[PDB]
RNA sequence: UAAUUGCGAUAACGAACGAGACCUUAACCUACUAAAUAGUGGUGCUAGCAUUUGCUGGUUAUCCACUUCUUAGAGGGACUAUCGGUUUCAAGCCGAUGGAAGUUUGAGGCAAUAACAGGUCUGUGAUGCCCUUAGACGUUCUGGGCCGCACGCGCGCUACACUGACGGAGCCAGCGAGUCUAACCUUGGCCGAGAGGUCUUGGUAAUCUUGUGAAACUCCGUCGUGCUGGGGAUAGAGCAUUGUAAUUAUUGCUCUUCAACGAGGAAUUCCUAGUAAGCGCAAGUCAUCAGCUUGCGUUGAUUACGUCCCUGCCCUUUGUACACACC
């Protein structure tokens, strides 16, 4: 499978709650906004965390999402 | 000795092939209880007092 | 040998309590306008082309 | 244009130059040639009988010609073949210490290879040339 | 020197480095011709690149090949992705580069893996059998 | 190698050291159905005797025949080096033979009496019918007999 | 043991005007014509080509394979 | 076609060709089509090859198994029963032998008798122990192409090993033999009968 | 000359584990509750600060028949 | 790599499970070419529990 | 969903343990820092063949340079990305393109609460209690035994051949190990058909054994379907090795002898890609002895990509007079 487990799609929710103005539909850039804006122990988590914290942006910019 | 060895009559494998074989070869694994095992054969028992003091 | 052409057009599901038997609608190329609902032994995807050979008859559920 | 032995096919090489010590008489070889089983991991003697101490010599030439130095040890387990230990798993066997270390010492008689310094044995001055005008000679039979 | 460059080819545990300088013409493999290389069945798999992308290419260049490791088969796999990855390498420094993405190009349309090295690898086996999947025998009582 | 020919002279089976032997078939392995001659010897007899191996034992002059045998049943003369020999240092004169033909079933029989003869373990154990090499008897050679 | 071994006279003239209308030769296939143990049939291969008669279009060890001759 | 000669001479007939046609060990792609709808798809054919060896990753997608070049899928099942396994340099020359020997019977390009004794032995309908309760009568199915293409090259190689087994002839004829007969099937062929005789059993029962 | 030992009092026994299991042992041998044991040790190790902690008793006490417990308190992971 | 593969169980029963353990020795070298007193300021300092240096010198 | 993995519903809202994260291994860096214990190009000294400049080698430093390949540090990389089908347009799933890599990326390591009278007192100078303690159940020494053979059961090895055996020839790995107060891994030279022996030698090791020239495999021959040259059991005779000792034959070599076995009833095991299977190798054991195992790489498929029919487990529902819990 490879559903995200809620510590990524929690912290996701808590990044585009109070980031809108800054994130974008861009991963390659929300991966760099991650590292100043977020305290994260790895790499790899960090990617898993701004790859799906984009995703949900990219659906945002077609309607709202609940939560 | 080695002298009676040979000179035996009643050895050799041609006299065991003629001999029937024992039907406790072909058997089981005997077992005799494995469906007890929870069932304590000690007689004795501890006692509320005694696991209490202790733990 | 009358053959017949009809072209896989959905697949609906597996049928048969084992499984290997997937139950398939297809569209004839040899004069379309009707389509009908046919069982399969192996893997099979849209637009495959199966060789009715009793071009009328049908299946369901498989036990 | 010039000519290597690397510039040609492993078995013709070989077949040319075990014709050609053949051809030649120049040579030693043993004696106990045809009752000797190069090893000890076969079943049977070579099939040439007369001969195939040429094909060794030949292949062992031209082995020792494509590098710096080679001895008995690693000629013995090169040309060693696997050996069915009957009903049990193969291994793999060392061929004959004798075969090898005759072949390289009646090649050398004949000057085609030095008892290397470093150890081992090394393609002869002589040799090259040698080599390389029979290596000549095989691709000219597709001239 | 001369104009030049290095580039390999890796399958399994093969690796083929090649050095690919502009020279008169010539393509050897460990110190041999292309021409043999025997594996054989297979030779025209390293024929492949020069082939594929037309015999001329290569009058301008000239290429050796050695390949340590791998094995019979594993070997013929690593030195034809050098030479093809050498050629697609060269003109990205010394020709153009349309040229470069015409070969690139070329060879990718065809392809059993000649630029792109194949990710397969074998797998650790586990205690419990004598291979990475297989099991061994049980019997119960 | 060579489109042959041949008059009548070939004869099919043949009959040497008391046995008979099958003529179509290659007198290296033609000679093998001798007993106490296997392949090696075989070859190598032949071999010394100075005879076409790609022949069968059909051709074969009787002079070529005749030579084959006189080599089999004397190998040490003939420069034949005695570890090629089914009974090196016998144990009664310490003579090197090579047994062969009825004799090596004559002369397994001399062997095993001789242990027995002697109450030797390796002896009783072979007149008990069992394995003597000292393989396990457990799970092993049950038919047999 | 069962007759191919040898090359009975009538034999060999038998593998000259027979071979003809093969539109495949090989080994095994003249043990097809009741014939020629595999060896000495193989030895017929390099003969039966030693004037045209038919045409090496394959190459080796287990397999040979010939047509006849133009 | 144009000679070129560098430092390392490319063989006249290895130059020849090559750079024109990309054709087989030396045999034609062009030409060479399936001659019954459906298979097409499900038989290669187009891109054309050298030889029947390649690192083919086939296996990790459901389909894509169908994209290997069909002379190569049929190399492939060669080399199977215990003994053979792996050994694809047996089989790839084997195969070689093996075209070579049905083209010089009865003409034809031998990869396409291959593609028509494929197209041949591959069973349009069969069947399948359905339920019933225990008492599992025989339901007839339509098999799809992929499942057709497959059988095909099972049953195709596999009588051929039978025949090859214990004989004279070698495993390189009798595939050209079971092919060369399946090419238009005269039911002297393993393939055939079987084929036949499975469409035999699915019409005996619906 | 060559070896040489120095002792070097630990800072806070509290946080860690070889210490407190001695100190576990020796409260049982001086015979303290099985309890009162083990459900201090966890509470000292706590005002150790400790994020979390685990004693577990097993064997036999005094009755016959094994058993075993534990005493935790705080947080504590157990995986990676 | 130093590894070591044993059965988990002291005795015998049960799925024969088998656990590998493994210990990493790193080395480096380093070459110098420096007199006698930076070297010997160099080797006796420097040091720590857990590296273990050693200094050979010679041009054989 | 592999997951109490989430989505969603919703008297719950929001969290922690376990799962995931994490860690190790295998993949990708012509980006970074370097290497006479890794290696490349050039240049000397030099061999051979052509000579027309060339081609193919020799040369632990005759110098210059370089880090592609090898090594291991620090970084980077992937997040199922882009797009699109699908679906409660939710989690997600499928396809295409690109990518070193898109099945938890592949394989592992660690792994909560609880259960079992599972196994181990024969690993422990761990341990209660019982037994025994000088004609010992202590210990040691000599010698036998654990291998004994009508036969039942289980893991294996080798096979029945012609995708073969045999004989020459080609000739390619990776994981490893290795001698101090000592005899470990052994190159090379000679003698020996062999096994081996003997003279020397490099290595406490990316430095030497070792490029571990391993095996399947590839090449050209011989044999031709014949229990055959498939197969090698059983057995005789000899020669060598380890060891104080080899008989009940430790192992190795040579000749010889040449069995069953012509694909195996009912049944039953294992497995989804660099996997199955074939194939050898190191390591553990080890004085000597692998038909075992733990790892390794070499050659490399067929068929699924599904389901609950069989079998095993889990989950609710439900009954209970069981709770020492259906023993
Ligand atoms: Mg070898
Ligand atoms: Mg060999
Ligand atoms: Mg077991
Ligand atoms: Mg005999
Ligand atoms: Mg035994
Ligand atoms: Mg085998
Ligand atoms: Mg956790
Ligand atoms: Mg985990
Ligand atoms: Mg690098
Ligand atoms: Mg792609
Ligand atoms: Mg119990
Ligand atoms: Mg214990
Ligand atoms: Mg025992
Ligand atoms: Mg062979
Ligand atoms: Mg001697
Ligand atoms: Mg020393
Ligand atoms: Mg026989
Ligand atoms: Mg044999
Ligand atoms: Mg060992
Ligand atoms: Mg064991
Ligand atoms: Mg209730």
């Amino acid at each position: 499978g490879r559903v995200r487990t809620k510590t990524v799609k929690r912290a996701s929710k808590a990044l585009i709650e109070r980031y809108y103005p800054k994130l974008t539909l861009d991963f390659q850039t929300n991966k760099r906004l991650c590292d100043e804006i977020a305290t994260i122990q790895s790499k790899r988590l960090r990617n898993k965390i701004a790859g799906y914290t984009t995703h949900l942006m990219k659906r945002i910019q077609k309607g709202p999402v609940r939560g | 000795g080695n002298e009676g060895a040979i000179r035996d009559k009643t050895a050799g494998r041609r006299n065991n092939r003629s001999k029937d074989v024992t039907d406790s070869a072909t058997t089981k694994k005997s077992n005799t209880r494995r469906a007890t095992d929870r069932h304590s054969r000690t007689g004795k028992t501890d006692t509320k007092k005694k696991v209490n003091q202790g733990w | 040998t009358p053959v017949t052409l009809a072209k896989v057009i959905k697949v609906l599901g597996r049928t048969g309590s084992r499984g290997g038997v997937t139950q398939v609608r297809v569209e004839f190329l040899e004069d379309t306008s009707r389509t009908i609902v046919r069982n399969v032994k192996g893997p099979v995807r849209e637009n495959d082309i199966l060789v009715l050979m009793e071009s009328e008859r049908e299946a369901r559920r498989l036990r | 244009p010039g000519v290597s032995v690397r510039d040609v096919a492993a078995q013709d090489f070989i077949n040319a130059y075990a014709s050609f010590l053949q051809r030649q008489g120049k040579l030693e070889v043993p004696g106990y040639v045809d009752i000797v089983k190069t090893s000890s991991g076969n079943e049977m003697p070579p099939q040439d009988a007369e001969g195939w101490f040429y094909k060794r010599a030949a292949s062992v030439a031209r082995h020792i010609y494509m590098r710096k130095q080679v001895g008995v040890g690693k000629l013995n387990k090169l040309y060693g073949g696997a050996k069915s230990r009957g009903v049990r798993p193969y291994k793999h066997i060392d061929a004959s210490g004798s075969i090898n270390r005759k072949v390289l010492q009646a090649l050398e008689k004949i000057g085609i290879v030095e008892i290397s310094p470093k150890g081992g044995r090394r393609i002869s001055e002589n040799g090259q040339r040698d080599l390389d005008r029979i290596a000549a000679q095989t691709l000219e039979e597709d001239e | 020197a001369v104009p030049s460059v290095q580039t390999f080819g890796k399958k399994k545990s093969a690796t083929a480095v090649a050095h690919v300088k502009a020279g008169k013409g010539l393509i050897k493999v460990n110190g041999s011709p292309i021409t043999l290389v025997e594996p054989e069945i297979l030779r025209f798999k390293v024929y492949e690149p020069l082939l594929l992308v037309g015999l001329d290419k290569f009058s301008n260049i000239d290429i050796r090949v050695r390949v340590t490791g791998g094995g019979h088969v594993s070997q013929v796999y690593a030195i034809r992705q050098a030479i093809a990855k050498g050629l697609v390498a060269y003109h990205q420094k010394y020709v153009d580069e349309q040229s470069k993405n015409e070969l690139k190009k070329a060879f990718t349309s065809y392809d059993r893996t000649l630029l792109i090295a194949d990710s397969r690898r074998p797998e650790p086996k586990k205690f419990g059998g004598k291979g990475a999947r297989s099991r061994f025998q049980k019997s119960y009582r | 190698s060579l489109v042959v020919q041949e008059q009548g002279s070939f004869q099919h089976i043949l009959r040497l050291l008391n046995t008979n032997v099958d003529g179509n078939i290659k007198i290296v392995y033609a000679l093998t159905t001798i007993k106490g001659v296997g392949r090696r010897y075989s070859n190598l007899v032949c071999k010394k005797a100075d005879v076409d191996l790609h022949k069968r034992a059909g051709e074969l002059t009787q002079e070529e025949l005749e030579r084959i045998v006189q080599i089999m049943q004397n190998p040490t003369h003939y420069k034949i080096p005695a570890w090629f020999l089914n009974r090196q240092n016998d144990i009664t004169d310490g003579k090197d033979y090579h047994t062969l033909a009825n004799n090596v079933e004559s002369k397994l029989r001399d062997d095993l009496e001789r242990l027995k003869k002697i109450r030797a373990h390796r002896g009783i154990r072979h007149f008990w019918g069992l394995r003597v090499r000292g393989q396990h008897t457990k799970t092993t050679g049950r038919r047999r007999a | 043991a069962q007759h191919a071994v040898i090359l009975d006279q009538e034999k060999y003239d038998r593998i000259l005007k027979e071979v003809p209308t093969y539109r495949y030769v090989s080994v095994s296939v003249l043990v097809d014509r009741l014939k020629i143990g595999g060896s000495l049939a193989r030895i017929a291969l390099r003969h039966l080509e030693k004037e045209g008669i038919i045409k090496p279009i394959s190459k080796h060890s287990k397999q040979a394979i010939y047509t006849r001759a133009t | 076609f144009t000679p070129v000669v560098l430092a390392t001479p490319i063989p006249e007939e290895v130059q020849q060709a090559q750079t024109e046609i990309k054709l087989f060990n030396k045999w034609s792609f062009e030409e060479v089509e399936v001659k019954d709808a459906s298979l097409v798809d499900y038989v290669q054919v187009r891109q054309p090859i050298f030889v029947a060896h390649t690192a083919g990753r086939y296996a990790n997608k459901r389909f894509r198994k169908a994209q290997c070049p069909i002379i190569e899928r049929l190399t492939n099942s060669l080399m199977m029963n215990g003994r053979n396994n792996g050994k694809k340099l047996k089989a790839v020359r084997i195969i070689k032998h093996t075209l070579d020997i049905i083209n010089v019977l009865t003409d034809q390009n031998p990869i396409q008798v291959v593609v028509d004794a494929i197209t041949n032995t591959g069973p349009r309908e069969d069947t399948t122990r359905v339920g019933g309760g225990g008492a599992a009568r025989r339901q007839a199915v339509d098999v799809s192409p992929l499942r057709r293409v497959n059988q095909a090259i099972a049953l195709l190689t596999i009588g051929a090993r039978e025949a090859a087994f214990r004989n004279i002839k070698t495993i390189a004829e009798t595939l050209a033999e079971e092919l060369i007969n399946a090419a238009k099937g005269s039911s002297t062929s393993y393939a055939i009968k079987k084929k036949d005789e499975l469409e035999r059993v699915a019409k005996s029962n619906r | 000359g060559t070896i040489v030992l120095y002792a070097e009092r630990v800072q806070d026994r509290g946080l860690s584990a070889v210490a407190q299991a001695e100190s576990m042992k020796f409260k049982l041998l001086n015979g303290l509750a099985i309890r009162r044991a083990a459900y201090g040790v966890v509470r000292y190790v706590m005002e150790s600060g400790a994020k979390g902690c685990e004693v577990v008793v097993s064997g036999k006490l005094r009755a016959a028949r094994a058993k075993a417990m534990k005493f935790a308190d705080g947080f504590l992971i157990h995986s990676g | 790599v130093l590894k070591i593969s044993t059965r988990k169980t002291p005795n015998g029963e049960g799925s024969k499970t088998w656990e590998t353990y493994e210990m990493r020795i790193h080395k480096r070298y380093i070459d110098l070419e420096a007199p006698v007193q930076i070297v010997k300021r160099i080797t006796q300092i420097t040091i720590e529990p857990g590296v273990d240096v050693e200094v050979v010198v010679a041009s054989n």
